[PDB]
């Protein structure tokens, strides 16, 4: 009957639907690679979708994916076992050489902008009419590491224009340069600013920007990245 | 403890974002509004500019109607008085004529005639603001997935007081409108119709609500979780992937032993979504016009 | 077996039990400790299941059901094929989920992302627990939980409903149901709106988070943003679950008469109940 009929119907078009859903979400990351770098010789059941172009704003180009995919970077990382499966131990500094935890993307060296054209994060002291309007200001506190050691003070605030979002926290440190703190990553308290992720004798290897008003991608990435990666790496100099 | 992400610790205020122009026509937009510091602590804090048209006055203006043909019906139930109003706010109801009036608009006031204005200016206002939905994206050149993902809603409340009504052969069959009675009509159409469990499209159409929860829950945990890395940005994420998107997919990949891209997962999150009104439309559909008790039908399949 | 991007993620660390042990990967998937752990409450709990219905006599999975004990065995042990392998299989299952959950914990730390995930999950673990622990122990017996079979826990669904009216009445049960539709619309919309951005009309660029922004200023007149969409999710849906455990919780235990009886409270306040006309007068 009818009903028997749409239900079966059904059943099949979901399969296709779940099909569609599925090499959809391989345009990035496939084909896969065996430990070495080399084309896993298994990719599943499933094709890689036809290409599709995206024409980005801001005459910034266009992204075609499923594309040529290259990390377009030295990974500092070495095999711990004779068998696939194991972690890769790094080889250096994990923070500095940017792995595990603390990784980061070889974005662009372009800051994101907003609808308009202009760089979409700005500082405030750059930003014409932002202020903050609820809780408690940062500027002006002392910025307390994990290890429970100031590190330095707060001199800014780095606003989303937009979308009208704190992103990141400027720092200045004890010779006069600063760095910039993701705003998800510190706890705004009444007398200071803690950083539970880094300790202060490690603020300094924060990566730097190249410019005083801008942020890139490739450089939040390096930012957040690092900092992230403190949780793991910075453990050690972590106190309670 | 760390920092969890729910509500924000510092908000910043600056002038007001009349948006962006395209082709709309800012003759037809407000003047922006004021700003929440309390919508401020979870979202932005800015309300407006709203743009109001020809379309959008002609929904609001139905919309009210819809609202107002039933608040005059309630107070009237009431005895025209505001202690009763209040009191019995949840058992009135304004119902559908009579089976005996059929598919005729001829039935009275009192008796039916009220449901078919109401449902009326229902009609209206629904579809016009769905015109509005489709409009205000071509306005920005946008694509059309708010308009097409509305549809389906709009499916399900369609079947309900309008189609299967009239395949049926009466408005009686439609839903009346009040709290407690459109209530006891749902618990009551399963009833009549051998239980709904045994309809294998409501059943599709939960798995589809919960797997809604199921997504929703999976998708904001994890963006909020690799916020420390821009990743509610999914658009520039989408453009240009971050390390953000890397542990997002990493998550999901050593936990399930698959995964989605940024621009998936949203494919992933409509679609859930979408099936939920639209196999739930296609059950209720069925229900008295091919299949008169669910039980009988899923003993044999046809 | 790796992403183009995944082997520097692949480091060792982030294990909450065991050290490097079972710092490990199998295919995509990661192991750690409660890796097997669910490994081995999942591999019993099916052979404890299979071992049901051979005493039930039935290969077919529409009719496979385990069933808990009966209101006579209170909240004591009953005997393998009277609910006492029920009982073995809820250990089974919690002890699953759980260990599932502790894993998402090690995965974050390996990542070095927030817990959100973990923490949204136990919600879930929450709501099972409400269904066959919580309620049955404060009720007085383990056969007030659930069978575990496809169609009979839907007829447990429907009987312990209907044992107290039309469960609609149920106030927390409405607010639950409210946050479910209410999610739904809420993911529909954020999926389509980021596609939309994504994906214009034809020969346009990739819009912008300014334009999406502004489409949804246009249509409703407020936009809550991407951070703001996000949390609304995570919410509206930990939310709708836990109105759920609570109109449970409280169904059966501190109310057992008719949900649709309850309402007589806000009728009968004395201002307005011996007051004539309307529908309750
Ligand atoms: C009875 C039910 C009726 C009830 C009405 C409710 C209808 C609600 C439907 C809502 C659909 C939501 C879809 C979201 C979406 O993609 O929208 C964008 C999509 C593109 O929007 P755009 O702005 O035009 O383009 C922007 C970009 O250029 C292009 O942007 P893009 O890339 O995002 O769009 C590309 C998109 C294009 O999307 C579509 O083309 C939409 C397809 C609509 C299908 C309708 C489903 C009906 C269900 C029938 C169930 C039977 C029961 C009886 O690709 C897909 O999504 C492909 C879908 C794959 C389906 C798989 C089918 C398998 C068939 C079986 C094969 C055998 C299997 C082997 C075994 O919109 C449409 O294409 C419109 C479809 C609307 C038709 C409505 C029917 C009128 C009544
Ligand atoms: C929480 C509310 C009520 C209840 C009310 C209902 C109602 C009402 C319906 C269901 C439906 C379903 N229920 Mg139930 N259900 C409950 C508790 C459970 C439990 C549990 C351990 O607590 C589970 C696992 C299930 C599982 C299921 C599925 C068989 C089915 C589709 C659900 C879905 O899409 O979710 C969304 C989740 C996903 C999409 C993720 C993937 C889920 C897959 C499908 C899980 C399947 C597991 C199943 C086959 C057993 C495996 C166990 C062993 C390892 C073999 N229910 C409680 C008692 N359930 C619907 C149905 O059609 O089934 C008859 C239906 O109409
Ligand atoms: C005793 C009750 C019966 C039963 C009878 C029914 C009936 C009858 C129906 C459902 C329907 C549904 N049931 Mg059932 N159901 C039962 C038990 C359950 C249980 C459970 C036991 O755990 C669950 C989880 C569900 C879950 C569900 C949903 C999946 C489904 C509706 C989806 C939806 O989101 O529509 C919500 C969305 C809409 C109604 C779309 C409307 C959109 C419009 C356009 C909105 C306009 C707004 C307007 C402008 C005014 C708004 C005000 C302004 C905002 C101010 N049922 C039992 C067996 N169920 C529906 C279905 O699809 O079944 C197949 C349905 O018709
Ligand atoms: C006749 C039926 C009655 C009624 C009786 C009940 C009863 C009784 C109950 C509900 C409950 C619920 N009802 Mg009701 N309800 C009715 C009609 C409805 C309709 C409606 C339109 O009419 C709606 C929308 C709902 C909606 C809902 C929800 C609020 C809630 C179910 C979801 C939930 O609790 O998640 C909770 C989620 C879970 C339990 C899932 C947990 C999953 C676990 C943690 C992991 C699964 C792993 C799995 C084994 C994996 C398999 C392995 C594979 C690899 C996949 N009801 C009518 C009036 N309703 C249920 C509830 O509130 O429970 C607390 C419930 O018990
Ligand atoms: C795909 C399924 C889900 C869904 C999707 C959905 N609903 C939608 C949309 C989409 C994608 C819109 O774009 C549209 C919207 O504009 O939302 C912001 C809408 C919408 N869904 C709404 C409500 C709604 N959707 C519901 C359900 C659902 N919507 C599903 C769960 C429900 C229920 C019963 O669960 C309700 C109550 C409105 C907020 C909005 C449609 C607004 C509208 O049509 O207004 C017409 C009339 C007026 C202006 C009346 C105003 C009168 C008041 C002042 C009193
Ligand atoms: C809290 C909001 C919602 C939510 C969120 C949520 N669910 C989640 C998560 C989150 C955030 C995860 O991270 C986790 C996940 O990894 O998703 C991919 C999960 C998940 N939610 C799942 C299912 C699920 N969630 C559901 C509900 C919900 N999940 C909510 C509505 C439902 C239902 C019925 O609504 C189901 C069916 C899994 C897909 C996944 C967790 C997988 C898991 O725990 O693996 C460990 C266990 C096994 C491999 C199997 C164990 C076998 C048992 C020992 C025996 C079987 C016993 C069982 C009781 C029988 C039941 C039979 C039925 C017919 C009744
Ligand atoms: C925006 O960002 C996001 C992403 O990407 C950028 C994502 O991908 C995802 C993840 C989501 C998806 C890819 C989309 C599709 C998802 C769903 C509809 C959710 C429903 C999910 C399922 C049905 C899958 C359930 C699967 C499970 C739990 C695993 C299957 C597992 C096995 C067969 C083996 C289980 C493992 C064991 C026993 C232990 C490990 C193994 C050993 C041998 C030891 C999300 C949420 C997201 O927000
Ligand atoms: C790229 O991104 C995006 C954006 O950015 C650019 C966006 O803007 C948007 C747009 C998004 C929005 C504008 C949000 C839209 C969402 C909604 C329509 C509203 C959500 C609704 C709710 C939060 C309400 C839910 C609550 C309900 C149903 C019940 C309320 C009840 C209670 C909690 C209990 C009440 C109790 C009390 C006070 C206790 C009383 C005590 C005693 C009686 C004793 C999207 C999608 C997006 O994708
Ligand atoms: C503030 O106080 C005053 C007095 C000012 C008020 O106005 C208060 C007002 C309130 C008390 C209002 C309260 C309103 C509610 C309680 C309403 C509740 C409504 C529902 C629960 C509705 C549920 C379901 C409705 C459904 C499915 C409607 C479907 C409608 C249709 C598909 C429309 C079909 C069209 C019809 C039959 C006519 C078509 C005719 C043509 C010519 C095309
Ligand atoms: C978006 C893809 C995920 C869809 C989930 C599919 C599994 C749902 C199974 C429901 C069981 C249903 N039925 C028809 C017997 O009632
Ligand atoms: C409709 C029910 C679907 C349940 C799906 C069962 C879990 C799916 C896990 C697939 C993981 C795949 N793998 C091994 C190819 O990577
Ligand atoms: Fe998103």
């Amino acid at each position: 009957d009818l009903a028997s009929l749409a239900i079966y119907s059904f059943w099949i078009f979901l399969a296709g639907l779940i099909y569609y859903l599925q090499t959809e979400n391989m345009r990035e990351g496939y084909p896969l690679e065996n430990e070495d770098g080399t084309p896993a010789a298994n990719q599943g059941p499933f094709p890689l979708p036809k290409p599709k172009t995206f024409i980005l704003p801001h005459g910034r180009g266009t992204l075609t994916v499923p594309g040529p995919e290259s990390e377009d970077r030295p990974i500092a990382l070495a095999r711990t076992a004779v068998s696939e499966g194991f972690p890769h131990a790094p080889t250096g500094d994990p923070m500095k050489d940017g792995v595990g935890p603390a990784s980061w993307v070889a974005r662009r060296d372009l800051p994101e902008l907003d609808g308009h054209g202009h760089n979409k994060i700005k500082p405030m002291k750059a930003a014409a009419g932002f202020h903050v309007s609820a809780g408690k200001n940062p500027i002006g506190l002392p910025v307390r590491g994990c290890d429970l050691e100031i590190a330095g003070k707060v001199v800014d605030i780095w606003v989303d224009i937009p979308e009208q979002m704190a992103r990141f926290l400027e720092v200045e440190l004890k010779d006069g340069s600063t760095r910039l703190l993701p705003m998800q990553m510190v706890k705004v308290q009444s007398n200071r600013v803690h950083v539970n992720a880094l300790s202060s004798d490690l603020f300094a290897g924060i990566p730097t920007i190249k410019s005083p008003t801008e942020v890139t991608l490739l450089e939040e990435d390096k930012i957040c990245g690092y900092v992230a990666g403190g949780l793991m790496y910075a453990a050690p100099k972590r106190k309670s | 403890a760390e920092y969890q992400n729910i509500f924000s610790q510092v908000q910043v205020r600056g002038p007001a974002d009349l948006g962006m122009t395209e082709d709309v026509n800012l003759a037809n937009r407000s003047g922006v509004g004021p700003f929440s510091t309390l919508l401020g602590w979870f979202g932005n804090a800015q309300l407006g500019p709203i743009y109001l048209g020809s379309l959008g006055v002609l929904s609001l203006f139905s919309g009210l109607m819809w609202f107002f043909t039933i608040g005059i019906w309630f107070w009237y139930q009431a005895g025209w008085n505001p202690a009763v109003f209040l009191r019995d706010l949840f058992f009135f109801s304004l119902e559908p004529p009579a089976p005996e009036y059929g598919l005729s608009f001829a039935a009275p006031l009192k008796e039916g005639g009220l449901w078919l204005i109401a449902s009326f200016f229902m009609f209206v206002a629904v579809w016009s603001w769905w015109g509005r939905t489709y409009l205000r994206a071509q306005a920005l050149g946008m694509g059309k997935h708010t308009a097409w993902a509305f549809l389906s809603a709009i499916w399900l409340w369609m079947v309900l007081g309008f189609i299967r009504p009239i395949l049926m052969g009466s408005w009686s069959e439609a839903v009346p409108y009040g709290i407690f009675s459109h209530l006891d009509w749902t618990n009551n159409f399963s009833l009549v119709h051998g239980n709904l469990f045994y309809n294998p499209f409501h059943g599709l159409s939960i798995a589809f609500l919960y797997g809604s929860a199921l997504l929703f829950a999976m998708h904001g945990a994890t963006i909020l979780a690799v916020s420390r890395f821009g990743g509610e940005r999914e658009l520039e994420q989408i453009a240009d992937r971050g390390t953000a998107a890397e542990r997002a997919y990493l998550f999901w990949r050593w936990t399930m032993g698959f995964n989605a891209t940024m621009e998936g997962i949203h494919r992933w999150a409509i679609w859930m979504a979408v099936l939920v009104t639209l196999t739930g439309g296609i059950g209720i559909l069925l229900s008295g016009t091919v299949v008169d008790n669910w039980y009988v039908w899923g003993q044999n399949h046809g | 077996a790796l992403l183009s991007f995944e082997r520097k993620y692949r480091v060792p660390g982030g294990t909450l039990v065991g050290g490097n042990l079972f710092d490990f990967w199998v295919g995509p998937f990661y192991v750690g400790f409660f890796g097997v752990a669910t490994f081995f409450f999942a591999a019993l709990g099916i052979i404890l299941i299979a071992w049901s219905a051979v005493l039930q006599g039935t290969w077919n999975p529409q009719l496979i059901s385990v069933y808990p004990p009966a209101l006579e065995y209170g909240l004591g042990g009953a005997p393998l094929a009277k609910g006492g392998l029920w009982q073995i299989i809820t250990i089974c299952a919690t002890g699953a989920f759980v260990s599932w959950a502790l894993r998402e914990v090690e995965i974050c730390r390996k990542l070095g992302i927030g817990y959100h995930i973990p923490f949204a999950f136990a919600f879930a673990i929450l709501a099972y627990l409400t269904l066959v622990l919580f309620r049955p122990v404060m009720m007085g017996a383990w056969g007030y939980a659930f069978p575990y079979g496809i169609w009979t826990h839907l007829d447990w669904v429907s009987n312990t409903g209907y044992t107290y009216g039309n469960f609609h009445y149920n106030p927390a049960h409405m607010i639950a149901i409210s946050f479910f539709f209410t999610n739904a619309l809420a993911l529909a919309l954020h999926g389509a709106l980021v596609l939309s951005a994504a994906n214009p009309e034809k020969g346009k660029e990739m819009r912008t988070p300014d334009h999406a922004a502004t489409f949804f200023r246009d249509l409703v007149g407020y936009s809550i943003g991407t951070l703001g969409i996000h949390r609304l999710g995570l919410l509206l849906s930990l939310s709708a679950v836990f109105f759920s455990a609570l109109c449970m919780i409280i169904t059966g235990t501190i109310w057992f008469d008719q949900w649709v009886d309850w309402w007589q409270w806000w009728v009968k306040l004395p201002w307005w109940a011996n007051i004539p006309g309307g529908i309750n007068g």
